[PDB]
């Protein structure tokens, strides 16, 4: 339902870098979400991307890549601070059996950023 | 099929 | 609302005396929902009565249909007494041959 | 060959004291019942309320079901969350009431999208012809549409409504088809009543007619009599079939000049008749 | 700082002791309030979302044994028994059921 292959990047401030996602699901309307878990576990909400938004949300310097053919929802950090290292997190809701409020989380991708 | 409801 | 029940009893197919029919209890336009319907022949409770499911129209109100199987006779009678929070009292309907 | 509607009616009832509210979703094609879930039973099921649905596998019914149980969580909240609006203790019983769904054009594009509320059975709340905006009825109301706006929520429910809904409901007039569209013309009569007087009864009959919509008008040599005329409300046989009646008095002995006329989509042409 | 008040913070979970977490919803535009559970490894798992106060419910995972009651409109609990491993409890909140952002809490932290 919700997998993130990298495992980890590591850049320098300034540069770009692009988170991948892929998920699976058999909804017609579905929520994708990024969250991001500083060194301290803050759990930090981004950005998301409704299925049925025909654009690319944008949200100060996280964009996202939403393919919908591919089942792809990457995240795109553009010029990267230090303050942007941390694990990156995808989600997707995906309730059933009375589950009211479940995420579906990826294993997250760690993000470095070197002065 | 049905909507899916949210609340008031 | 409130709303006041309005009840029409018939049956399903033209009456004639001692063929079975289908005697029908139509009861609508009432809110809220619950609702105690009865059906009676010659002034007594009718034991098994059916009941439809309910629903409700655009206009919101609730409707029900009850129904029960019948032989009409010349002298034979049968009500329709449905009991509804926007009435005082009972309001019972007559089942008439030519309605 | 038209317009076609896929509508959900959906309630939920309060009953303080004795346990939860009392649930229920009604799925309606053109009018007429398809599906249908009530809480107030053994293991509460979505199912199917005519035959040609039984095409739809184990899937289309489990997460029906599943739905309908999300479904039902949401009410119970908005019940308890209106008793807090207007301040009314938890004592009593109340219902939320709504219709939901769409209209389709022969085209097969979305015409009309429903989403209306009522609590108490007094509107409450519902979503514009815009498909974006909610107009409210009251203070309470305004709170409601406040949160809606705030959560995207019209634009989840447009996707719904310009998506699932329309597709679904194309799928299901195919599937049931025969039953859906078929007519049963209505079988007239007129019959006589009198009650020793110098006037009578002409009563004009319409039976076993599906569907329920039709129209019966008396006729004094092209005069439609609609302000002297008494008819009954179209009524369920309790077959499929419906049933109507429409009566005038006319003076004894001018039976004859009176005509009767049935308008129903069965009938190749209008039926006419007199007493005879 | 977020919307939620967790405590504890960290607990360090002895062998065969059960331990309790409370969580705080400081804004109520937010009431849908769930726990979620994020192993050693850092995966999140959902466990419960509980709405309306006196819904309580008991889970057992590999590794945990939990009950969760929603006490007030404001209020969530958990009880966490028989944890052989370390992980971290984290309190979400959204403003309704379905399709609504979770909003994460700053979680306890049970040691082993």
């Amino acid at each position: 339902k919700v997998t993130q292959t990298q495992t980890s990047i590591s850049v320098m401030e300034k540069t770009t870098v692009t988170m991948d996602c892929v998920y699976e699901t058999q909804d017609s309307s579905y929520f994708l979400f990024w969250y991001k878990q500083t060194a301290s576990g803050e759990i930090v909400f981004l950005i998301r991307q409704d299925s049925y938004k025909k654009e690319n949300a944008t949200v100060g310097h996280y964009s996202l890549n939403f393919q919908k053919p591919k089942s792809s929802i990457g995240l795109i950090i553009t010029a990267t601070q230090i303050e942007d290292s941390a694990v990156y997190f995808c989600a997707m809701r995906g309730d059933y059996g009375g589950s009211g409020n479940k995420l579906i989380f990826g294993t997250g991708t760690l993000l470095s950023v070197k002065p | 099929i049905n909507f899916d409801f949210n609340t008031i | 609302i409130q709303k006041t029940p309005q009840i029409q009893v018939y049956s399903r197919h033209p009456p004639e005396n001692g063929k079975p029919n289908i005697l029908n209890c139509y009861v609508t336009q009432f809110h809220p929902p619950h609702i105690e319907i009865q059906m009676l022949k010659n002034g007594k409770k009718i034991p098994k009565v059916e009941m439809s499911d309910m629903s409700f129209s655009k206009d919101w109100s609730f409707y029900i249909l009850a129904h029960t199987e019948f032989t009409p006779t010349e002298t034979d009678t049968y009500a329709c007494r449905v009991k509804h929070d926007s009435m005082a009292e009972p309001k019972t309907v007559y089942w008439d041959r030519d309605m | 060959m038209g317009p076609h509607s896929l509508r959900y009616f959906v309630t939920a009832v309060s009953r303080p004291g004795l346990g939860e509210p009392r649930y229920m979703e009604v799925g309606y094609v053109d009018d007429t019942e398809f599906v249908r879930f009530d809480s107030d039973a053994e293991n509460p099921r979505y199912e199917p309320r005519a035959r040609w649905m039984e095409q739809e596998g184990p899937e289309y019914w489990e997460r029906e079901t599943q739905k309908a149980k999300g479904n039902e969580q949401s009410f119970r909240v908005d019940l308890r969350t209106l008793l807090g609006y207007y301040n009314q203790s938890k004592g009593g019983s109340h219902t939320i009431q709504v219709i939901s769904g769409c209209e389709v054009g022969s085209d097969g594009r979305l015409l009309r999208g429903y989403q209306q509320y009522a609590y108490d059975g007094c509107d409450y709340i519902a979503l514009n012809e815009d498909l974006k905006t909610w107009t409210a009825a009251d203070m309470a109301a305004l709170i409601t549409k406040h949160k809606w706006e705030q959560a995207g929520e019209a634009e989840r429910l447009r996707a719904y409504l310009e998506g699932t809904c329309v597709e679904w409901l194309r799928r299901y007039l195919k599937n049931g088809n025969a039953t859906l569209l078929r007519t049963d013309s209505p079988k007239a009569h007129v019959t006589h009543h009198s009650r020793p007087e110098d006037k009578v009864t002409l009563r004009c009959w319409a039976l076993g007619f599906y569907p329920a919509d039709i129209t019966l008008t008396w006729q004094l040599n092209g005069e439609e009599l609609i302000q002297d005329m008494e008819l009954v409300e179209t009524r369920p046989a309790g077959d499929g079939t419906f049933q109507k009646w429409a009566s005038v008095v006319v003076p004894l002995g001018k039976e004859q000049y009176y005509t009767c006329h049935v308008y129903h989509q069965g009938l190749p042409e209008p039926l006419t008749l007199r007493w005879e | 700082v977020t919307l939620l008040e967790q405590n504890p913070r960290w607990r360090l979970v002895p062998r065969g002791q059960a331990v309790n977490l409370r969580c705080i919803l400081k804004n109520s535009q937010y009431p849908w309030m769930s726990w979620y559970q994020q192993d050693l490894q850092k995966q999140l798992q959902w466990l419960f979302t509980l709405r309306s106060p006196g819904d309580k419910e008991v889970k057992s995972l590999p590794g945990a044994d939990y009950l969760a009651t929603r006490v007030t409109d404001t209020e969530l609990r958990l009880q966490v028994a028989n944890m052989s491993q370390g992980r971290t409890l984290y309190c979400t909140c959204s403003a309704d059921r379905v399709g609504n952002t979770l909003y994460f809490g700053e979680g306890s932290r049970l040691i082993v």
